[PDB]
């Protein structure tokens, strides 16, 4: 969410 | 720790076995005749919280025989669990000692030892090398239990293992360490290629002197299948008083004994072989005063590169 | 005797009263349970067999000091934050709980009572300093003037407003309930124990955490000794007209010292650490030391 | 919603105060692992050769108790930092004796004071008990908003406490937690478990602890007001800083025995609840920002990917 | 379990 | 390798200053009425190829005296140069033990243990845990030469050799692993901070039960200068025998001596000092049974990391 | 030389 992608 | 203890002392078929092994010797060591005079000297080296203790007294009142005991443990943790079991339950029958066995100045010979150190592939725990610095405090007529093991190889397709291996490739070592160390996993989906073959033997008490626990195997698997090498499963067997055995080897694995699940060598590289090849493969174990390992090669059909040399990627801390 | 079947391992105080009956206090600082007991015994030689005692309690925690009230009260300093006061039956055949307050917000390591025997000071590792009213089983007042574990406290013998307290913070507080500002600060190695001259009235001795005891006075430098290789846990001074002064250690020694610091008896009975020493009044040469290897000691000193 | 712990130095029988404080309401236990008080030597004869258990069986209570209701601490005799080379040496002996058996058992955390500016010594033994076997257990740094050399009440005559500001010197605990993360080299295994006290610091004293990886916040019972009632209630400030607390999902801890001895003990719990549940509810954006908070994210690149 | 530790 | 034995040799001071610590000794152990009857047990204790047990022989001529020499040394390749030497020119005085000087089982008891087994941080190269080892077959009025060691500290600044430590990341490591070691270095572009102050001691014989060669020491270092914190150096000085030295301590360095450079422990990250700042440094000398390392910190003006935690980037094996 | 290896 809020523009971005990935992360985890 | 605390839980790997716990999941060991879950096995009912393993400690059931050692407690006939250690009946069936105190009868063979004490005739009837001496049963009330005859006091055996049993020392459970690598006592962990107290089963194979436990294991021993059961053992000696079904054999309706006199024992005294210590219980030697160098893990303080564990040895934490042994003082407050010696205190509330076993009383001065048990002598809880907290040392290695290999530095331990035992203040009495034993009768018998007994140790359950063994590893997927056997020795991999360091059995030998631990029972050789113990031995000199066992009598000259001593037993120890086990009093030998055996590990086995046996060639394994399995593409689903190889990416698996493949995959731990970890940041700041060798890109390719992962494929130069054994794994401990439950086997599923693979082929076995041929037949489990015995690689290397140990036998306590050692009567080979300078031991020399460093080994060098050749074995020879004929294969009746077209298939892809992907590296060696390892089992083991061991005898831990005449007939009374333990063993991982599929073809005469203990019933219900999950204590151990097989060992896997992996190889860097997939072998192609041909129905009525034959896969040599090599094996050593070495050693150095501070730590062992295994190295291993693939010979034929094709040759690999010797996998942990040095024990680069892999080693068994003395 | 209507008392517990065992006493626990480690012994932490022992105190002779006029008469020369011993009270012991003890705690199990390892195994299960983690509790404690007080007991009584009217023949100190037979300590500390439980079968021989006049008198045995347990305790719900252990005792980390203790201290008599009087001839048949008994002050316990508790881990359970608690200040306890227990009493001697008529019979002198059952210890009993007066009162347990749990005023402390951590483990009450030290207790003494005041000239009165009516009030008493407590120390603790909550870092607060408290004044009890014995009666009315209430705290009088609550200090928090140090910045670190209350290490000891020392009620003057003569004087009801004055004590002395050490710490962790590495300050000495002499302590005048009658000043607005009560404490005052008297001037390396953190304080450990701490002992009233019983003559002098503005002398006393401390013990540090590196083996050392020292001689001070109020007004005024100070003679000092390396008595101890460890932490100096103990001092007692003995009941004579000229007093011996009892040092006690972690190093799991007794040292018995003159006027002037100087060793006139030194024992290595104890296996562990020695925790308390008492001086008979009947028999002022003997002095008994109690130790976490469970032994009750009776030296002869060379008076 | 509140997640929260009790702090105890006394636990006479450990499957009895378990069941006391679970009872309360509480979610876990913050304990000594061996006696508080039972200092032990490994280097000088004969006490270095002291027999029987050193400590209270794993056997008390089951694996899954350890691994989650549990919280060790370390021993208050243990200062790797003392003066005194023997403490020191006996310190750093105990203090691996102690995270080991924490490790042992499986422990979740593990509590250890920073209460002086020097604790160099303390971080070397816990950077090496890090790179040494099981990387999952957390360390929880007990450090004060206000040190206890700062808060002591004006009652030593020749000794009066500074009535003067000293901006850099009442944000001194900071320096604390923030020298001893440096050394320990930013591990993420080590948290901060911030204790209250009774009197507030100055707000920049308490912004001073944002951003920092806050995983318990202490409460002593020492620091609840009463009410009309008689019943644990708080200051509209320290209020204040238990909202700011909700929102970093800190554990509570309980520490201290019952002031409010005439109004029972899960009270003080009671009141964590009370403000828990009456605190204002997230809006559009913070319910859809819920799980997001602190998640790195790369940015979105629609031209150059098909999203 | 079976005399291994680590994994995922 | 031969080559580096062959550098040590080239050093004229140290060996002339072995002589005389020798011949010194020798002087007040015997007195001159015993001079034909006494016949000193002298040990070399890591003999290399030779140059301590020809200084021993020197020293015993120059002093009139009688000695019996063992030449111990555990590299073989140097004992092929020692056993030559033997055979060719030493003879019956001198035997050659090619061994552990921690396992040797020695037949007699020694008068003087001479050993050389310093690096440029003195202790670095374990010559506390060899010697301790060696200790039981010195006689107990014994003499061990050298006597006593102390190693030495300065803050340097050097943004040329931080630069050069930076420079040295290398494949299948961690990448900070260089700013965790110590490099021996003929320091030249840089700036000492601060007047060299002693880090750590040892003595031989040690008469402080169950040794302990562990260490942790806090030094202060006073700055006058505007600066940037790269490192430290670090040297020595041994007492070979009372007033017989040996130093690499700028301001008291053995005169024409070039046996060992200055050691360089870099730090990660450069400090900022200010002049009238004080840098606080922690250093700590660690071990297990296997390996011995260093570890290290400055806590003012700023903290650093701890460097080499656990000897993660560097060891130094046993 | 000066008690050190390798290098360059
Ligand atoms: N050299 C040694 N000396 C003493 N204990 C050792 C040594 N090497 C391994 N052990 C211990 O012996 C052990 C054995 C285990 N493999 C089995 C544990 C236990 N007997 C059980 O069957 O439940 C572990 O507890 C180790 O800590
Ligand atoms: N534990 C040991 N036992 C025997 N020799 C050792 C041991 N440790 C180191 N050495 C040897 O002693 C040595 C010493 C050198 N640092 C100096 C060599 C020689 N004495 C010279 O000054 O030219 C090397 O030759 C090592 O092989």
């Amino acid at each position: 969410s809020g523009r971005g992608k990935g992360g985890k | 720790e605390s839980q790997t203890y716990e999941v060991f002392e879950k096995d009912p078929i393993k400690y059931s076995q050692y407690q006939q092994a250690i009946y069936k010797c105190l009868l063979d060591r004490v005739p009837e005749e001496e049963k009330d005079t005859n006091v055996q000297v049993l020392m459970v080296l690598g006592a962990g919280r107290g089963p194979l203790v436990n294991a021993s007294l059961r053992a000696a009142k079904q054999a309706d025989r006199r024992i005294k005991l210590y219980a030697v443990e160098k893990n303080p943790n564990a040895v934490v669990t042994l003082e407050n079991w010696q205190f509330e339950e076993w009383g001065s029958q048990v002598t809880v000692v907290s040392s290695d066995m290999r530095e331990w100045v035992a203040p009495e010979k034993a009768d018998i030892i007994v140790s359950e150190l063994l590893g997927s592939f056997a020795d991999n725990e360091l059995s030998p090398e631990c029972l050789d610095g113990a031995q000199h405090f066992l009598k000259d007529d001593g037993v120890s239990i086990p009093g030998e093991y055996t590990s086995f190889l046996a060639p394994i397709s399995s593409s689903k293992l190889y990416n698996e291996v493949r995959a731990c490739r970890e940041k700041d070592r060798d890109p390719e360490a992962q494929f130069e160390m054994p794994y401990v996993v439950r086997l599923h989906n693979f082929h076995q290629l041929s037949a489990p073959q015995p690689c290397f033997t140990f036998s306590h008490p050692n009567r080979d002197p300078m031991i020399d626990n460093n080994r060098y195997c050749t074995l020879e698997f004929p294969v009746e299948v077209n298939t892809v090498l992907h590296g060696f499963a390892g089992y083991f067997e061991t005898v831990l008083y005449q007939d009374i055995t333990l063993s991982i080897r599929p073809e005469t694995h203990s019933p219900g004994m999950f204590s151990w699940f097989p060992i896997l060598f992996p190889i860097k590289q997939p072998i192609t072989v041909r129905e009525g090849q034959t896969i040599c493969v090599r094996f050593w174990r070495c050693s150095n005063s501070k730590k062992v390992w295994y190295e291993w090669a693939v010979t034929a059909p094709v040759c690999s590169a010797i996998h942990n040399p040095t024990g680069r990627s892999y080693t068994i801390g003395l | 005797p209507n008392a517990p079947a065992c006493m626990e391992r480690q012994l932490e105080a022992a105190r002779y009263r006029s008469d020369g009956a011993l009270l012991l206090g003890a705690s199990s600082l390892s195994g299960r349970c983690w509790a404690g007991s007080l007991w009584l015994f009217k023949d100190p030689c037979a300590a500390p067999n439980e079968g021989f005692c006049s008198a045995g309690v347990q305790t719900e925690a252990g005792v980390a000091d203790l201290t008599w009230v009087g001839e048949r009260g008994i002050l316990v300093a508790s881990d359970s934050g608690a200040v306890e006061l227990w009493e001697l039956d008529e019979n002198e055949t059952l210890i009993v709980s007066k009162f347990c307050k749990y005023e402390h917000d951590d483990i009450v390591s030290t207790v003494s009572v005041l000239s009165s025997g009516t009030q008493a000071v407590s120390g603790s590792k909550d870092i607060c300093i408290k004044v009890w009213d014995l009666a009315q089983q209430v705290v009088l007042s609550s200090y928090r003037a140090h910045a670190a574990q209350v290490t000891c406290v020392a009620a003057s013998p003569h004087k009801d407003s004055v004590f002395l307290s050490c710490s962790e913070d590495n300050r000495i507080l002499l302590w005048d309930t009658r000043c607005p500002k009560p404490a005052s600060q008297i001037g390396g190695y953190l304080p450990t124990s701490l002992a009233w001259h019983p003559q002098q009235s503005e002398v006393f001795v401390f013990g540090d955490e590196n083996g050392t005891v020292s001689l001070v006075d109020t007004k005024s430098c100070v003679l000092s000794s390396a008595v101890h290789s460890q932490c100096v846990t103990g001092l007692v001074f003995s009941p004579h007209s000229v007093p011996f002064l009892a040092s006690l250690s972690e190093d799991c020694s007794l040292a018995v010292l003159d006027s002037s610091l100087s060793e006139l008896f030194r024992s290595q009975a104890h296996r562990d650490f020695v925790r308390d020493a008492t001086w008979s009044p009947l028999n002022h040469s003997l002095l008994t030391t109690v130790g976490w290897d469970h032994q009750v000691v009776h030296h002869v000193v060379p008076t | 919603r509140v997640s929260s712990g009790r702090d105890l130095n006394c636990v006479p029988e450990i499957a009895d105060t378990l069941g006391a404080v679970a009872k309360q309401g509480f979610d876990f236990l913050c304990m000594p692992v061996f006696h508080p008080r039972f200092k032990r030597e490994f280097i000088q004869e004969p006490a270095k050769n002291r027999p029987g258990p050193q400590t209270r069986s794993d056997l008390l209570l089951s694996g899954r108790d350890w691994n989650t209701l549990i919280v060790g601490k370390l021993s208050p005799w243990i200062r790797p930092d003392s003066k005194v080379e023997k403490i020191r040496r006996n310190s750093e002996a105990a203090m691996l004796q102690e995270l080991n058996f924490g490790a042992y058992l499986g422990l979740p955390a593990f509590l250890l004071p920073l209460n002086q500016e020097d604790n160099t010594n303390l971080a070397r033994v816990l950077t090496n008990h890090i790179h040494t076997g099981h990387h999952s257990s957390m360390f929880w740094m007990r450090v004060p908003l206000v040190a206890p050399e700062d808060l002591r009440d004006d009652i030593i005559e020749n000794a009066p406490t500074t009535h003067t500001e000293e901006y850099s010197g009442e944000e001194k605990t900071w320096m604390w937690w923030h020298n001893f993360r440096t050394l320990c080299d930013y591990s993420k295994r080590i948290a901060v478990a911030l204790e209250i006290g009774a009197d507030l610091p100055s707000n920049h004293v308490i912004d001073r602890w944002l951003g920092e990886p806050i995983k318990a916040a202490i409460l002593p019972t020492s620091i609840f007001l009463t009410n009309k009632k008689g019943f644990p209630v708080l200051s509209k400030m320290h209020q204040r800083l238990i909202f700011r607390l909700l929102k970093l999902e800190v554990q509570f801890i309980i520490t201290g025995t019952n002031h409010h001895s005439e109004k029972e003990f899960c009270s003080y719990l009671q009141y964590l609840e009370y403000l828990s549940q009456n605190r204002p509810p997230p809006n559009a954006y913070e319910l859809f920002a819920k799980g997001y908070e602190d998640y790195l994210q790369s940015p979105l690149q629609p031209l150059m990917d098909n999203l």
